[PDB]
């Protein structure tokens, strides 16, 4: 019985390129690369993944909905 | 998933008697009545708290013992209170056992307890709209001869089977004697989906009633043990006394006989049957 | 919920044997094993003959040994047995404990629990005892899950939403907010929010005085049996008296005035156990005397309210006033975001709806369901149930408020033939066990339950 | 003010032998809004309930449905003791739309052939479902209404809210000169009762005939798996039956084998009879004041049957629904039940 | 002459605005049936209150305890009802 | 448009334009006119004052009003006075309106018989089962890019002219057209409306169409299927013949003002004589997000179900990146055509 744990991170590939540079600020912690879709990722900083996110979108767009 | 087993014990002076007599007296029915007992602590164990009734039938009468009917107007306790309504009841129960309760041998009320039962079972089912219950009844019956097949309970035998169907609530045939197959019973438990076990009497029921008479509750989910074989060939003619295949119905009389009737007038119905129609019958 | 029947499953195996040896632990144990598994367990506990797994493996039908896979996965988890391979099969028995444990109880024994309730006068009646344990019970909910009043009597029941993460707030100031733990203990409808909190009192009080077999077999014990007469005071260890007295003191038990007394047939730990109609200074209306609010037109239309019950509403719905039977509030996008930036996901929410405060919503769910199961073959167009529209609305929000999804299972390989790979995928989708599949990089993200049955025929 | 069966149905004779064929329309007047669908979607389910329950109460019959769309008559199953086939008729009838007028001739033309097959023993019947204003003829309908009543074939109509004489002057002459079979629905449990007093046996006085003495069989079981095979349908049946003359083997139903034909019935066609030839006495409320019992009920356990001085509460009536033989008292939800499905009286049995 | 017999029934429309005022000219028996709520009937309505006739009045309704009032059974109510009017 | 089928009498009822010249003061019966030529600044010459005078000498006792929410109520007392009328008729068509000035326009003439229940025309059967829809067309760089650097109102043309936008009105060309029913466009540009449907291949309204090559397009609209899909420019209101709407798009979500969003959402919303699909009047409202019209189409959401409409969001196509004319459908494409929209 083999298994391997982790985290996955999955979106469209727009958002996917958004997201692994992200991951790329915190020393990659993603653990591997299964293909342009899906990320195995350790669920440590997966929390970090989407603040990190919620950052770029605030400190850009800063939410004018004008 | 709770289910509501109403116990029909029938203690017939008929047919209960006669188990001493035969084999040897090496108990009463207290093993038939305890290990339904405990089956029923077992029912009210396995279900988070499913409601239970004990039913019993004289040869002339009929009672509850659980559901404690009105007359004055350890162990998590319940079973004790189940079992302390049990034995009040039972003994006031057996306390109401004569000559008057013998005096209906012909008579049998097992019917009519079966018939109590349906009737409980459908009021019960009726009210408690919470929590719906998977009702099911077993009747244990004294297997003892010189009743084997009686004939004027014939129909409402036959009739509690439809409700069975009709309601949901599967009736369990165990036969507690000798070793008659009683056919109607022996037709009811197949015909209503339940079980038949002609199991020999003095062994602990439990045994029976947990493996065979604890599927058609509430899951049914595992193949159930039943007794030989549910041949489809019904009861025997009523003029004659012999079992059918290619019976005769004679009219809307419907009774069903051989060809001994003289074709006209059946021993059931006064309709007098077209002559030419037994010459028909007389063709073949 | 905590899925206590996964932590249990992880502390050793002497502590769960601990547990078997009282015959009412062993009964209220059963009432919590899978039902395949409850067949499995009284077939085993009445004869104890050795078996090989083939003849066990003739009793049942086709299919659906899905629920026997778990069931013996599970019994190996919490230890309740021991695999014993004797012939190269799987010879079952039930652990020595487990086995006599339910030998007692199921034929009228004398488990700790079950006699240990003494039969008195139980001036508690089913009202008796339980509104004020409903009411410490709702003290403690204000408190621990988040209310406009913290009146809860258990100071043990706040120290353990801080620490333990029973309240989702200032744990080191004393408040009680809604956070991660306590949204996913309030979505639960009974035993999510009873099992969560129960698992810190446990954990935290569990080295010193706490008596870990001790403070369960007094838990299972007021299980076990009704206490009556000298009930909380007597069944109860010195883990479970003090847990029974914390319990009395904190709205855990149902005990009677001083601290000291017979147990009240409360109706908290009946909620727990038996997990049954949660419905109870001494007016007790129920059942529908709750309620909540739900609409097409996105709106709240609620007539009946609860002081307790408006305040989870309104964690996740705008509160602007209350009347005699109308509280204001307007369902949409915006209202369910409420919670959605506390990082408190809308799952919950979903089941909660469909599960609490329909009291309510009886009769709107009542052109709902439309009895589609027996004219499900018959008719196959849904009258709006379970409600998509509003599922719609709260999964396109709730994805806003993400904007990432995120899978979980396990990854595996070893595909190196590509036959391997395509024979489960099929069978994966009869059963909906694959979230997704590909021959050429032959790998994939999702449970052991695939692995583990293809593993199941190729060891036996 | 008591609504109950008057004394009693004396049990002498019911048809249970029968060949009950209801013939349904589907007309633009059934396209006029009178029920919650439509006139036309509505039938057809309370029809649907009525197979059931007709195949329930009366297994030894068998069954037809006649649609009338466009002013003609058309047929959608034949007579037939076969209650799934039926059912899937009516689905696609269901499944679409009226147009048109009935055709009243037609379908008493369809009639008379229809049921020429059906059996001597079988009690001629045929229902018509006629809700419109009009009919379509052809010809002469009273000659062959003049043939109905002459070849013995009794006519049961079940009307919409309204009332033709035609109807009328069909049901009082098929029907020995009888006019009592003109019940007519406003509603939707309305319609059903007629359809459920349909499903019982219609005696109103049974004339002196030539009485047929009939020969029947009765069904073996089986038992194989592997070498499923029946030769009713000639498919992989894993189950079935068998005759006890022909050795012919037939699916797990009542089906006739289609050896050497004759009737199989298995229990149900017998016992579904006996209920319906002798029934008891209703169990009429026995008066408070005449009651004598104890405040709870015999068949089953029902304490409530006494408000006991409560004003307007007391004097009123009580759970006490007692049979008139057995002297038992029941409450009536209870005793409801006992001349429902069974009679299975308790005190009548228990003796 | 619509109505035959006592069984005999059927609506008898009429339609015109100034009805509303003939309520007057109308036959006692048949005004009387005219009550106030029947003036300025919508015709579609008048379809529904035909409507309401047509499923009402069509029902085999045969009490046959309410009859004796006004259908006087067999030799039996007019010589014992009667007797009381002759006052 | 509609009144030759009706019984009144054109040339008797002498449409009053003020600048095309009938007859006045000599009309023996009824008259139309408006209240732009009753008494506004849009007096082209002095006609209109001379019908005006005519009106007092002679006592009119029926007016006849369409819309008058537009006309400021000003000149409604005004004109009353002189005028000397008998009795009034305000056939508006807006809840609320500017002309709730001291003097109300119901008393003024007379109380309400009958109100405008828009739920009682929408499914009955002419615009039953209102299916209101706003495509949230997906985003990209360019429309993020354009909505960081500029805010101003000229923006509303550079989220427009998405491709998906286009892409997710082609669905609704091929569905509906596949499904018999009729496609309506609304579109207040003109020069980035053109650009869309030539890619299609089909005839479309665009903005200063010929008049009659539009009701040809028309033409080929509501009585032909092949061509289905007709953009409707800022030319439609007001006003023109409003079209039987099954499926109405909507592109332009400012629309300055609500109060005409509601005449503008009843107007184009019309009687649809089909009910072959179970929802035989589609409504769409195509806005990109992560932009602008987030505002401005959110008022729309709230807009249509206050309205009483029933709503859904349409967001996923059945099938979307498979659909034909995959023109401008990747993400520099559409950055293109962004800058081509800045002419406008
Ligand atoms: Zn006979
Ligand atoms: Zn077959
Ligand atoms: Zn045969
Ligand atoms: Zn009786
Ligand atoms: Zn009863």
């Amino acid at each position: 019985a083999r298994a391997r744990k982790g985290a996955l991170v999955q979106c469209d590939p727009s958002i996917k390129a958004l997201i692994l540079q992200i991951d790329a600020k915190m020393s990659d912690i993603v653990l591997e690369e299964l293909d342009d879709t899906h990320l195995l990722v350790n669920p440590s900083k997966v929390e970090f993944v989407k603040h990190e996110l919620n950052r770029l979108l605030s400190k850009n767009i800063y939410n004018p909905m004008d | 998933s709770p289910s509501l087993l109403t116990v029909i014990i029938e203690i017939a002076p008929k047919l209960w008697t006669t188990f001493d007599e035969e084999g040897n007296e090496k108990g009463s029915i207290i093993k038939v009545l305890e290990a339904l007992i405990v089956f029923l602590n077992a029912h009210l164990a396995f279900n988070s708290a499913n409601k239970v009734a004990v039913i019993a039938a004289y040869s002339q009468g009929i009672k509850y013992l659980y559901p404690e009917s009105t007359s004055a107007l350890x162990x998590y306790r319940r079973f004790r209170n189940v079992d302390e309504t049990l034995v009040e009841e039972i003994y006031k129960l057996f306390e109401l056992e004569k000559k008057q309760i013998e005096q209906n041998s012909q008579r049998s009320t097992l019917a009519g307890a079966m018939s109590a039962g349906l009737t409980y079972v459908n009021r019960i089912s009726k009210e408690s709209v919470t929590t719906s219950l998977k009702s099911r009844l077993l009747v244990l019956t004294c297997g003892s001869g010189s009743s084997k097949d009686e004939i004027f309970q014939y129909i409402p035998i036959m009739n509690c089977i439809f409700s069975a169907t009709k309601m949901k609530c599967p009736i369990d045939v165990v036969k507690i004697g000798g070793s008659k197959e009683s056919t109607f019973l022996q037709q009811t438990t197949d015909a209503t989906n339940g079980v038949y076990l002609h199991v020999e009497s003095t062994e602990g029921l439990i045994q029976y009633l947990a493996t065979a008479m604890f599927i058609d509750p509430s899951l049914r989910p595992i193949i159930v043990k039943p007794n030989h074989g549910s041949v489809d060939f019904r009861t025997s003619c009523y003029l004659t006394g012999r079992v059918v295949a290619v019976g005769f119905i004679c009219s809307v009389c419907l009774c069903v006989l051989s060809i001994i009737p003289p074709g006209n007038k059946c021993p059931a119905c006064d309709s007098q049957f077209d002559e030419h129609v037994i010459a028909k019958l007389k063709r073949k | 919920k905590h899925s206590v029947t996964q932590y249990l499953e992880e502390i050793p195996q002497q502590v769960q044997n601990r547990l078997y040896t009282s015959p009412a632990t062993c009964l209220a144990i059963y009432r919590i094993l899978p039902p395949l598994a409850k067949f499995f367990i009284m077939a085993m506990v009445f004869n104890e003959n050795e078996v090989p797994l083939l003849d066990l493996d003739k009793w049942v039908n086709s299919n659906g040994k899905l629920q026997f896979q778990n069931a013996i996965k599970s019994m190996k988890s919490l230890h309740l047995l021991i695999p014993n391979k004797s012939s190269g099969t799987l010879m079952i028995n039930l652990n020595p404990t487990f086995k006599i444990s339910l030998r007692n109880a199921l034929t009228g024994g004398e488990v700790q629990n079950s006699f240990g309730v003494v039969v008195e006068e139980n001036v508690v009646s089913l009202d008796l005892l339980d509104e004020y344990s409903a009411n410490k019970w709702e003290t403690i909910l204000h408190f621990m899950v988040g209310t406009p009043l913290a009146k809860i009597p258990s100071e043990k029941v706040l120290n353990l939403l801080k620490h333990s993460k029973l309240m989702e707030e200032v744990n080191s100031t004393g408040e009680f907010k809604i956070t991660n733990e306590g949204f996913q203990f309030l979505l639960q409808e009974i035993n999510s929010q009873l099992w969560t909190l129960l698992l810190q009192y446990l954990k935290m009080i569990e080295t010193s005085k706490m008596d870990l077999v001790d403070v369960l077999h007094f838990i299972f014990m007021l299980g076990a049996l009704e206490v009556g007469k000298a009930y909380k005071i007597d069944a109860l260890s010195e883990t479970q008296r003090i847990m029974l007295q914390d319990m009395r003191d904190y709205g855990l038990v149902f005990q009677k005035h001083s601290n000291d007394s017979i147990f009240y047939p409360t109706k908290l730990a009946l909620m727990l156990t038996s997990d049954t109609k949660t419905i109870r200074g001494l007016k007790n209306q129920d059942i529908p005397d709750g309620s909540l609010i739900v609409e097409t037109n996105f709106k709240i239309y609620s007539y009946s309210n609860s002081p307790l019950q408006i305040a989870v509403l309104s964690l996740f719905v705008h509160l602007k006033a209350r009347f005699v039977n109308m509280v204001l509030g307007q369902i949409t996008r915006e209202s369910i975001r409420r919670a959605l930036t506390n990082g408190i996901t809308a799952d919950q929410i979903i089941a909660y709806l469909e599960t609490h405060a329909h009291p309510q919503m009886r009769r709107l769910a009542e052109e709902k369901l439309e009895k589609k199961l027996e004219l499900d073959p018959n008719c196959k167009e849904p009258l709006q149930v379970l409600p998509p529209t509003v599922v719609d609305q709260i999964r396109l929000w709730q994805l806003e408020l993400d904007r990432v999804i995120t899978y979980e299972g396990s990854l595996y390989s070893d595909f190196e033939t590509s036959q391997e790979y395509n024979l489960l995928s099929k069978y994966a989708q009869d059963i909906g066990v694959l979230l997704w599949k590909d021959d050429k990089k032959k790998k994939f993200f999702i449970s052991k339950e695939g692995n583990s049955q293809v593993l199941d025929f190729a060891k036996r | 003010k008591k609504r109950t069966a008057k004394k009693n149905i004396t049990p002498y004779q019911r048809g249970i032998i029968r060949s009950l064929i209801l013939t349904l329309d589907c007309s633009e007047a059934m396209l006029e809004k009178d029920l919650r669908p439509n006139r036309h979607a509505m039938i057809i389910q309370y029809a649907i309930d009525f197979v059931h329950e007709f195949f329930d109460q009366n297994p030894i019959s068998q069954m037809g449905i006649i649609i009338m769309r466009n002013g003609l008559a058309q047929l959608v199953s034949q007579v037939s003791g076969n209650p799934q086939d039926h059912i899937d008729a009516l689905k696609s009838i269901r499944k679409q739309e009226p147009k048109g007028n009935p055709s009243l001739q037609n379908a008493l033309e369809m009639a008379r052939g229809l049921l020429l097959p059906v059996p001597a023993h079988c009690t001629r019947e045929v229902l018509i479902v006629f809700g419109s204003l009009s009919t379509t003829d052809p010809g002469d309908i009273h000659q062959t209404i003049d043939s109905l009543v002459s070849e013995k074939i009794r006519v049961k109509v079940l009307g919409l809210s309204a009332q033709v004489a035609i109807c009328k002057e069909l049901c009082k002459a098929t029907n020995y000169g009888d006019e009592s079979f003109y019940k007519i629905l406003l509603d939707e449990t309305h319609l059903k009762e007629l359809f459920n007093e349909a499903v019982t046996p219609l005696p109103v006085n049974k004339i002196n005939k030539g009485f047929t003495l009939v020969k029947m069989g009765f069904p073996t079981r089986i038992f194989e798996d592997t070498p499923t095979f029946c030769s009713c349908h000639s498919k992989l049946v894993y189950g079935g039956y068998f005759c006890p003359n022909c050795h012919s083997k037939v699916c797990s139903l009542p089906t006739v084998c289609p050896c050497c034909d004759l009737m199989l019935i298995l229990s149900t066609h017998l016992a579904r009879s006996y209920h319906h030839l002798m029934p008891l006495k209703t169990f009429a409320e026995v008066p408070t004041t005449e009651k004598f019992r104890s405040e709870d009920c015999f068949s089953c356990q029902s304490r409530f049957p006494x408000x006991x001085x409560x004003x307007x509460x007391x004097x009123x009536x009580x759970s006490r629904y007692r049979c008139e033989d057995c002297k038992q008292e029941f409450c009536v939800d209870c005793d409801v039940f006992i001349h429902e499905i069974l009679h299975n009286c308790p005190g009548c049995e228990s003796k | 002459r619509v109505l035959r017999g006592k069984d005999d029934y059927g609506v008898m429309v009429l339609a015109d605005r100034r009805f509303s005022r003939k309520r007057s000219q109308l036959p006692k028996w048949i005004a009387q049936g005219l009550s106030d709520a029947d003036l300025n009937l919508s015709t579609d309505m008048a379809i529904s209150n035909t409507k309401q006739f047509l499923r009402t009045m069509a029902q085999p309704t045969d009490p046959k305890d309410q009859e004796g009032v006004s259908v006087w059974s067999y030799e039996d109510l007019i010589k014992h009802q009667n007797s009381r009017k002759d006052q | 448009q509609f009144l030759q089928w009706c019984t009144l009498q054109p040339e008797n009822c002498a449409v009053f334009t003020s600048d095309n010249k009938e007859m006045f003061q000599t009309e023996s019966g009824l008259v139309v006119s408006t209240y732009s030529m009753v008494a506004n600044t849009r007096n082209r010459s002095h006609d209109s004052q001379k019908v005006m005078d005519f009106l007092t000498g002679r006592e009119w006792g029926f007016i006849i009003l369409d819309e008058v929410h537009v006309v400021p109520a000003a000149m409604f007392r005004r004109v009353v006075s002189t005028i000397a009328a008998h009795a009034k008729l305000g056939l508006t068509a807006t809840l609320v309106r500017e002309d709730d000035k001291i003097g109300d326009l119901n008393f003024l003439i007379g109380p309400k018989l009958y109100e405008a229940n828009w739920m009682e025309l929408s499914q009955k059967g002419h615009i039953a089962n209102v299916q209101c829809a706003e495509v949230w067309c997906p985003m990209t760089a360019e429309f993020y890019q354009e909505y960081l650097r500029e805010t101003a109102r000229k923006r509303m043309l550079l989220y427009i002219m998405n491709p998906t936008k286009f892409q997710a009105c082609q669905f609704l060309i091929q569905y509906h057209e596949r499904r018999g029913d009729k496609i309506i466009v609304f579109s207040d540009n003109v020069y980035a409306l053109q650009e869309y449907a030539l890619k299609m291949g089909k005839p479309f309204i665009y903005g200063s169409t010929p008049q009659q090559e539009r009701m040809n397009i028309l033409q080929n609209f509501q009585y032909n299927d092949q061509i289905n899909t007709i953009f409707l420019s800022k030319v439609g209101d007001t006003s023109i013949d409003l079209p039987e709407a099954t499926c109405l798009i909507q592109i332009s979500s400012h629309y300055g003002s609500r109060r005409q969003e509601a005449q503008r959402l009843g107007r184009i919303l019309r009687a649809k004589r089909r009910n072959d699909e179970g929802f035989n009047a589609f409504f769409y409202s195509l806005v990109s997000k992560d932009t602008q019209e987030m505002y401005y189409s959110t008022k729309r959401q709230a807009f249509l179900v206050d309205q009483g409409y029933a709503f859904k969001v349409i967001t996923h196509l059945h099938g979307m990146e498979n659909i034909p004319n995959l023109a401008y459908a990747s993400p520099r494409e559409r950055r293109e055509l962004l800058q081509e929209v800045l002419l406008k």
